[PDB]
């Protein structure tokens, strides 16, 4: 009860917000339920109750990241009342859609062409998935559409699409898009729509940079990670595939008894793979023990990941020709992490990221300040250093020295500036 | 509106404004009590240790755990209002929460629950026949 | 707003008139002469005409001083309120008889609250208005029973009786259900649930569905059931509900080829019409 309510919760209210606002949300909705002691199981994961495994792998094999925001965007997609409204800087999750849909044949529209109530026409007579992009200028003709207002009283479920009546296909599925990261819509477009907001923050970026250095650094708590999400009931799904392949096992043999190793392979198979899961659920306790900790390890690389991508992307402000893209970070991250020369040779974990984090600094100095005049190579660099600053933990933040020294200078003042020692000026003063 | 009344001014001659707040808390517990019916929350076990209503004014005895399904379902609304105000608070670029999401929601819960209802009876029912063929196979092995 | 100052080569040629608010010893003769006509039909409250302009005045100047429009746009109060409010109370005094002054004090509390609370956005300016209503009410008429109030749901609907009577909340709400039956018959099989705020939306819309010129401008969120209750209410008074469909190629003589269609069924066939549009239903401002 409680656990579908907080997944519905979920699917139906968040998809604009970012994983950190989403994450908010349903702790604090998670919260109030074992408050009011509402059972719902813990150690929840979104992303495989509202999934099973085929979907989810189906979804990677058509252009997903592999990224939580990916995974629980598509879960919104897959099940949804009020058609999805696509908010994508970039074009992943087009593509994604476009994959998704190939079989049904979805046409790409937009609402900037001539023919898009020809094109959309046809797509809802016909019951094939249309792709409308370009929201910016959303057409009122979609109110109908978007309501579901059609008039199933009559014989056939016919929808008063414009003046005309059209019938409604029951596979008729639209889908809203935009090219733009944030922009304001009207409410009376927003309540029609499921926001699925593919942007990306802050916390998007210490997410993914600490599952790709999970993955690339110590394999085993990320192949542990995995294991314990397969721990939600796709375990159970093989867990079930082998109870009926056993019984049809059973039939098939009648009961043999001269041939019995036919049926004992099975149930000996069945026997160990219950003990593996046995295994992993008592271990449930000393995992997430280990991996908090792993995972807690790595997260100043993460956090300094998103802060230098940040403040590569506010570099738009220092000047017009500094224009970075996520891609360019990413190969940076890719470079620091898959191919490093310093990483040949050292295997300790603990001396792997002091070498990783030095060497992503570095990397990204060098490849942001060769496309950079050669007076921002300093305020790059010393921006970066005040970012391992805050990476680093042997010292303060010294956040008041730093306030001080950009703008307390400017404090105003007229008391006791004059001059005290020949050896000084009034400026000075 | 200030711009609304500008351009024609007969909106505030002839036409009388009817001002529509947004769903109370009373209307929303209302909402979703009713669209909550068809659905099973009834659990004979429930025990209430605190005090954490929403609606504040009708059936604040120990519920039956499906007005509290109910009082948590307008308390994400509730919450989600809240995260709108502090987003804009603390930045900006929020959005308007309409009671068609809060539909939206309760029809989500309605349908996510069939399902994972469905799906845990239809494998109960399953885990049943399997023992029911091994008590059978368990037969042929005395015979 | 929206008010371009003239220009002096023009203005030289008009002399201009400021025509002010009346001031309460005026607003006080304009409508007891008024009150004194109108309760001609109850001899038995002649002696009542005087306080109850007094708090008719009293209540305006004191809603006039504070809310103004400063705060929101749409907070315009002129005699025209007055206006609407000595025909309401009229009208509810038109087949009824032998009222005693809490019924008459009644009828002036639902007006008042039809008028000045219903337009108010926030829930402390509503609990406002109905704390001064009640204390204006109790010092212009002391002597009063809790006849005046009752539950502050005071309701008014001609649904129930011929006449114009005050209903009860749990009656009103059964035969909104019984009447939506059918009206789910008829279209919109999608539940409606009956709160307190949707009966009194609907006996709203109803009371201006009631007058010959009633228009409406019904602001609140989206799926607030603004549309939906619009055309329950509509079909429950027999009017036709007519909506423009509105698209990006829909051009200005579209709309005025909609206006006429719109118009000949109102006037000719003597069809009644509740021609509804949205904000997403404008697109130009002509
Ligand atoms: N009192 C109510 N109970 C249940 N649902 C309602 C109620 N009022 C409105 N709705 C829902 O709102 C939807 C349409 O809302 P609408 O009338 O378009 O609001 P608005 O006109 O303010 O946008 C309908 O599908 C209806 O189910």
């Amino acid at each position: 009860a409680g656990d579908c309510l907080l997944s519905a919760a979920f699917i139906a209210y968040a998809g604009y917000f970012d994983q950190q606002m989403r994450q908010n949300l349903f702790t604090t909705w998670s919260h109030h339920l074992q408050q009011a002691n509402i059972q719902f199981r813990t150690d929840i994961a979104r992303t495989e109750y509202l999934s099973n495994a085929d979907e989810r792998l189906r979804w990677q094999a058509s252009s997903l990241p592999a990224d939580d925001l990916c995974t629980e965007n598509a879960i919104m997609l897959k099940r949804f009342n009020r058609y999805p409204l696509i908010i994508d800087p970039s074009g992943q999750a087009t593509e994604f859609i476009m994959n998704e849909y190939k079989d049904r044949k979805i046409t790409r529209t937009s609402f900037l062409d001539d023919a898009f109530r020809k094109n959309l026409e046809s797509a809802l007579r016909f019951g094939n998935p249309l792709l409308v992009q370009d929201v910016e200028s959303y057409d009122p003709v979609l109110n109908p559409v978007l309501n579901r207002e059609v008039r199933r009283t009559g014989g056939r479920v016919l929808i008063t699409l414009g003046d005309q009546d059209i019938d409604l296909s029951p596979s008729f599925v639209i889908f809203l898009s935009t090219r733009d990261p944030t922009v304001e819509f009207p409410p009376d477009l927003c309540s029609r729509v499921t926001f699925v907001n593919f942007t990306v923050t802050r916390s998007s970026l210490q997410s993914q940079c600490l599952n790709e250095v999970l993955k690339a650094e110590r394999p085993d708590v990320d192949e542990k990670r995995s294991d314990l999400l397969k721990l939600q009931g796709e375990f159970q799904l093989r867990l079930r595939q082998l109870e009926k392949s056993l019984l049809q096992a059973l039939n098939e043999v009648k009961g043999r008894i001269l041939d019995d190793d036919t049926i004992i392979t099975t149930l000996e198979n069945l026997k160990r793979e219950a003990a593996e899961v046995t295994r992993k659920v008592e271990e449930t306790d000393i995992v997430m023990q280990e991996v908090e900790t792993v995972s807690q390890q790595y997260l100043p690389l993460s956090t300094a990941c998103s802060s230098i991508y940040f403040t590569m992307e506010s570099l738009k402000q220092i000047h017009f020709l500094y224009q970075y893209s996520l891609q360019f970070f990413l190969d940076i991250y890719h470079n620091v992490l898959y191919e490093n020369p310093n990483l040949k040779g050292v295997t300790d974990h603990t001396q792997r990221l002091s070498i990783i984090t030095k060497d992503l600094f570095q990397v990204a100095f060098n490849r942001v300040a060769r496309g950079m005049l050669h007076q921002d190579h300093i305020t790059f660099a010393m921006l970066l250093a005040r970012i391992k600053l805050k990476g680093t933990v042997g010292e303060p933040t010294y956040d008041a020295e730093f306030q001080h020294f950009l703008r307390g200078n400017e404090i105003v003042l007229s008391a006791g500036s004059t001059p005290r020692i020949q050896g000084l000026t009034v400026e000075q003063a | 509106l200030k711009d609304r009344a500008a351009t024609s001014p007969a909106l505030f001659n002839r036409c009388v404004l009817n001002w529509f707040g947004d769903w109370s808390t009373e209307a929303l517990y209302q909402v979703g009590k009713e669209f909550t019916s068809k659905m099973d929350l009834e659990k004979p076990n429930y025990i209430v240790p605190d005090y954490m209503p929403v609606v504040y004014d009708k059936l604040p005895q120990p519920p039956s755990h499906r007005e509290a399904i109910v009082n948590s379902c307008v308390f994400v609304h509730q919450t989600l209002h809240q995260a709108n105000a502090r987003l804009a608070k603390r930045g900006g670029r929020t959005m308007a929460i309409t009671p068609r999401h809060y539909l939206d929601f309760i029809n989500h819960y309605a349908n996510l629950f069939h399902e994972k209802r469905s799906e845990l009876e239809e494998q109960q029912m399953h885990l049943n026949v399997g023992l029911r063929k091994i008590k059978e196979t368990v037969d042929q092995v005395e015979e | 707003p929206g008010r371009k100052p003239l220009s002096h080569r023009f203005l030289r040629h008009v002399p201009v008139v400021y025509v002010d608010y009346p001031g309460p010893a005026s607003l006080t003769q304009i409508y007891g002469t008024f009150n004194r006509a109108m309760l001609r039909l109850i001899p038995s409250l002649r002696t009542y005409a005087e306080p109850l302009t007094a708090a008719m005045v009293e209540f305006y100047t004191m809603s006039q001083e504070r809310f103004t429009q400063d705060t929101q746009p749409h907070y315009i109060y002129s005699p025209r309120e007055m206006t609407r409010w000595v025909r309401g109370i009229f009208e509810a005094l038109r087949p009824l008889e032998t009222l005693p002054v809490e019924g008459l004090i009644r009828i002036w509390a639902h007006e008042a609250l039809r008028l000045f609370q219903d337009r108010l956005v926030e829930d402390e300016e509503r609990r406002w208005t109905d704390e001064n209503i009640d204390t204006v009410a109790l010092k212009h008429f002391p002597n009063i029973d809790r006849e005046k109030a009752m539950s502050r749901p005071i309701l008014y609907s001609n649904w129930l009786s011929k006449d114009y009577i005050p209903v009860d909340q749990e009656e009103l709400r059964d035969y909104v259900k019984a009447r939506l039956k059918v009206f789910y018959e008829e279209e919109l099989d999608v539940p409606l649930v009956l709160f307190n705020e949707v009966l009194d939306h609907v006996l709203r819309i109803d009371r201006i569905f009631r007058q010959p010129q009633g228009h409406l401008l019904l602001i609140g969120v989206s799926g607030a059931g603004k549309t939906t209750l619009s055309r329950f209410v509509a079909w429950m008074n027999g009017l036709s509900v007519y909506q423009i469909k509105v698209h990006r190629k829909y051009t200005g003589e579209d709309f005025d080829e909609d206006l006429r269609t719109v118009l000949r069924r109102s006037g000719c066939k003597n069809e009644k019409i509740a021609f509804i549009m949205d904000e997403s239903n404008v697109l130009d401002s002509g």
